[PDB]
């Protein structure tokens, strides 16, 4: 990976490739002025203790281009975007 | 059109139960520039008389529940605003 490389961001759940991401930089972040900055700066609160846990060593920046909405098979009938809400706040002409 | 008439209604409902004033405070205009019944026409020209806005007066409210205006909001959100009214004083609760 490079900049200007295009990567596919699959779903570890059933494998299927959900976008196609086009790399603008891949940089090293200072996980402690985030720490900090963002989330306070206490080591036991659950954002940094991610950022330092989980999240591993370099953030890859980058626009995305839409292949497949993720699948879920809990409540799909009460999940919304965006677009489906606010057509649904139409329909049921709120405001 | 009377402060006369609706004081008399509010004071014979209330002797069995609650009574409502919701003064729709749409604007003569409006209302006149919509008729699609010509029925403000022919006030205008006469053939209507002491039609009220036109001839008779119109006594506006001076302390309804709630004031609404058909050229603001829509029937859906006035409807939407009497509801919560009566929801707050317990009329909407189950029975």
């Amino acid at each position: 990976l490079q900049a200007g490389s295009r990567i596919t961001l699959r779903d570890f759940r059933d494998d299927r490739n959900l976008a196609i991401l086009t790399i603008d930089d891949i940089y090293r972040p200072d996980k402690t002025k985030e720490a900090k900055l963002v989330f306070g700066g206490d080591p036991e609160h659950p954002a940094i203790v991610y950022l330092n846990n989980t999240v591993k060593e370099f953030y890859i920046g980058g626009k995305i281009e839409a292949v497949n909405k993720l699948n879920h098979y809990d409540y799909v009938a009460l999940r919304y975007t965006p677009a489906e809400l606010r057509v649904h706040f139409d329909k049921l002409g709120w405001s | 059109p009377y402060e006369e008439s609706r004081k008399f209604a509010r004071d014979a409902v209330s002797q069995a139960g609650s009574f409502f004033l919701v003064h729709v405070a749409t604007p003569l205009e409006h209302c006149e520039q919509s008729d699609k019944r010509g029925i403000y026409a022919a006030a205008r020209r006469g053939e209507i008389k002491g039609f009220t806005g036109v001839d008779d007066p119109y006594e506006t409210p001076e302390k309804a529940d709630l004031v609404v205006d058909f050229s603001k909001q829509s029937v859906r959100s006035i409807v939407h605003e009497i509801i919560l009214v009566l929801e707050s004083q317990g009329f909407l609760e189950r029975q």
